[PDB]
């Protein structure tokens, strides 16, 4: 029932957000088997070393931890513009 | 060097009571918009109505 | 005498408004049976054919 909404609409939204100016990193090559993020650090001979990606654990921003169960509301209690019958 | 394209089952199979494949039904399909299962369901509900 | 043009139409008397068909335009036109999604309003009409 919802598949046409994800493929035929949400995917285009991904395609555009894919080009927004501040989405600067490459996140995933589409290959779980091989992909690793490119890893840069600011660093100086004077001893500074700041990794851009680092694993400090759960943080106040509320973005460090993922609840995968978000899939369930998406597959069930969520309507879409493409389902349903018209909607601009 | 290739061309990806859609292959309708009607363009493979042609068993008589299984897959309707009259050229009529074919061109009638050619007239149709892309469809979701919900669209098809809505059509069925409309004929029912 | 004085008939301008004689056409062969679908019979409105058989294909009545009870069928949900509308033959006034020269073609059958059933509203809200098949209808595309994701199109601006008024883009549905060709599907009515």
């Amino acid at each position: 029932n919802i598949a046409v909404a994800h493929t035929d609409h949400l995917s285009v939204v991904y395609a555009t957000m894919s080009n927004f100016m501040l989405n600067f990193t490459n996140n995933f090559s589409g290959n779980h088997a091989t992909f690793k993020p490119d890893q840069y650090v600011i660093t100086s001979p004077e001893g500074s070393y700041k990794p851009i990606i680092e694993r400090q654990g759960e943080t106040v921003d509320g973005l460090t931890i993922i609840d995968t169960s978000i899939v369930w509301p998406i597959l069930c209690q969520c309507t879409y513009p493409l389902v349903r019958i018209m909607e601009e | 060097r290739y061309h990806e394209s859609v292959l309708e089952i009607a363009d493979i199979f042609d068993q008589a009571d299984f897959i309707q494949t009259s050229d009529a039904v074919r061109q009638l399909r050619a007239l149709m918009p892309t469809l979701s299962t919900s669209q098809i369901r809505h059509a069925i509900e409309r004929i029912a109505q | 005498y004085g008939a301008a043009v004689v056409n062969i139409d679908l019979n409105r008397d058989f294909f009545d408004t009870a069928t949900g068909i509308d033959l006034t335009k020269g073609i059958p036109l059933v509203q809200d049976l098949l209808v595309p999604i994701g199109v601006t309003a008024g883009a549905e009409q060709s599907a009515e054919y």
